[PDB]
């Protein structure tokens, strides 16, 4: 297996594996589990590696090791992103020290989204995003007392994040996956296992 | 808790809120007193939709200008934060001015457009997607002072390509700050949460601004009239 095709296939596994272990993602009709993560997908993938890639140096980290550089963006299937990733996330990251916690906070705001395109259980989804909120709040003021603009400062990337998510004309590292499958045939045999 | 001297913040973002929400009576004159010879009767709602929105625009760069700060500014990036808005707080806009009832938008020229306007003027892919926004934001009952403050937490996110990045970022938190000092002060339950699910709202900006330029691409494809001033700012080309 390739060398970034393995880090694809790995990538995607722990995104799958994540989200199944959020409390009560799992208790949502399988159907909008998939809607969920096929349409948090890029945005989900993108906010994590941007994260792990605070301490790489003038590049993008991908499933341990496997620093991608600009010169191969293209390569490893982040051509479309790249440059923003690294200024609008990475350094922005970097910058507030935004820690792992708040990380899998905003990660799980993202993929308890409502406005999910066909999601059927859209109150639900909306009350654990809400809850999502309310923990991280609480876990800013706890954690960092002496700042105050920091919620908000963390809930100001998800726009950013979203900005970045459009310019990918398809669902990140997809084709480098080796099953050949819909999106949605991959997501739903990957949620039961 | 408390607001302190945003509360002369508060009152003036709301004034002008107030103050550059309609364009002059003259100019929307202007606008149906054009109708070419025996108008395609699909067209006095399309030129109508592109007319009047060169005048949006303008009143947001009106608004934008009366900003604490915005002077604090270089040209350059002026400029740049006022083309970069523009489309995202367009939608704020014609959000207010969403009929929860007939499921429509007053224009300035007391037209109500619906699904059908749009459609008809040849804007019927992104008409609900809009629909959708001002429905949502209804549901919110977000107020004046939420309204203009989260408009003016637009105007100032520092975006790539900026020249001093860092000092539109700082000038924001000012906004960002008396949004969650007001919210909080309306001592209501949630505070957190609403204050959270208004900063929300930016997220969804982007995906609008983006159908917005995709909305634009089209109508140079099927080669229709986009208003010059509106290419210049929206890069629309
Ligand atoms: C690409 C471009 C042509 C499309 C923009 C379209 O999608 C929009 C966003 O749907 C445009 C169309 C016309 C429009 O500019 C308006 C008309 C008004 O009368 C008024 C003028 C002024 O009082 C605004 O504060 C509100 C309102 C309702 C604006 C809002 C935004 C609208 C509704």
């Amino acid at each position: 297996v390739s060398d970034i095709c393995q880090a694809a296939d790995r990538q995607l596994y722990q995104l799958i594996e994540w989200a199944k272990h959020i409390p009560h993602f799992t208790e949502l009709p399988v159907e909008d589990q998939v809607i969920l993560l096929k349409s948090g997908w890029n945005e989900l993938l993108i906010a994590g590696f941007s994260h792990r890639s605070m301490s790489v140096k003038d590049g993008i980290m991908l499933a341990t090791g496997l620093v991608v550089h600009r010169n191969c963006a293209h390569q490893a299937g982040v051509g479309a992103i790249f440059d923003r990733v690294l200024t609008e996330l990475v350094a922005k990251m970097r910058e507030m020290k935004m820690d792992k916690t708040e990380l899998g906070c905003l990660r799980s705001i993202v993929l308890f989204n409502p406005e999910a395109k066909g999601l059927k259980s859209t109150q639900q989804v909306e009350n654990l995003r809400e809850k999502v909120y309310a923990i991280l709040e609480e876990y800013c003021r706890q954690t960092y007392p002496d700042q105050s603009g920091r919620f908000a400062k963390l809930l100001l990337r998800l726009p950013a994040l979203r900005s970045i998510g459009l310019k990918c004309l398809e669902h990140l590292f997809f084709f480098k996956l080796v099953g050949n499958t819909s999106i949605d045939s991959f997501l739903l045999s990957m949620l039961e296992s | 808790p408390i607001t302190p001297e945003q509360e002369e913040l508060i009152h003036r973002l709301v004034y002008f809120q107030n103050e550059y929400e309609h364009p002059s009576p003259e100019d929307i004159k202007r606008i149906v007193n054009a109708a070419p010879e025996e108008e395609n009767v699909a067209e006095e709602r399309f030129r109508h939709i592109t007319e009047i929105t060169i005048l949006t625009v303008q009143l947001i760069v009106e608004f934008s200008k009366r900003l604490p700060g915005f002077d604090k500014l270089i040209r350059e990036d002026q400029i740049a934060l006022l083309k970069a808005c523009s489309s995202e707080v367009m939608m704020f806009r014609m959000a207010r001015r969403y009929d929860a009832e007939t499921d429509s938008i007053l224009f300035a020229t007391n037209q109500p457009y619906t699904r059908e306007s749009y459609t008809v003027a040849g804007m019927g892919d992104t008409v609900e997607d809009l629909l959708r926004f001002c429905r949502h934001m209804c549901a919110m009952k977000v107020d004046n002072a939420e309204y203009a403050l989260l408009t003016a937490i637009v105007i100032f996110s520092e975006r790539p390509s900026l020249s001093e990045g860092w000092k539109v970022e700082k000038i924001q938190e000012i906004y960002i700050e008396a949004l969650k000092a007001y919210v909080e002060n309306r001592r209501k339950p949630y505070a957190t949460t609403i204050f959270a699910k208004l900063l929300s709202v930016l997220t969804e900006l982007r995906t609008l601004g983006n159908m917005n330029s995709e909305t634009c691409f089209s109508l140079k494809l099927k080669n229709r009239k986009v208003p010059s001033f509106l290419e210049e700012i929206w890069d629309v080309v």
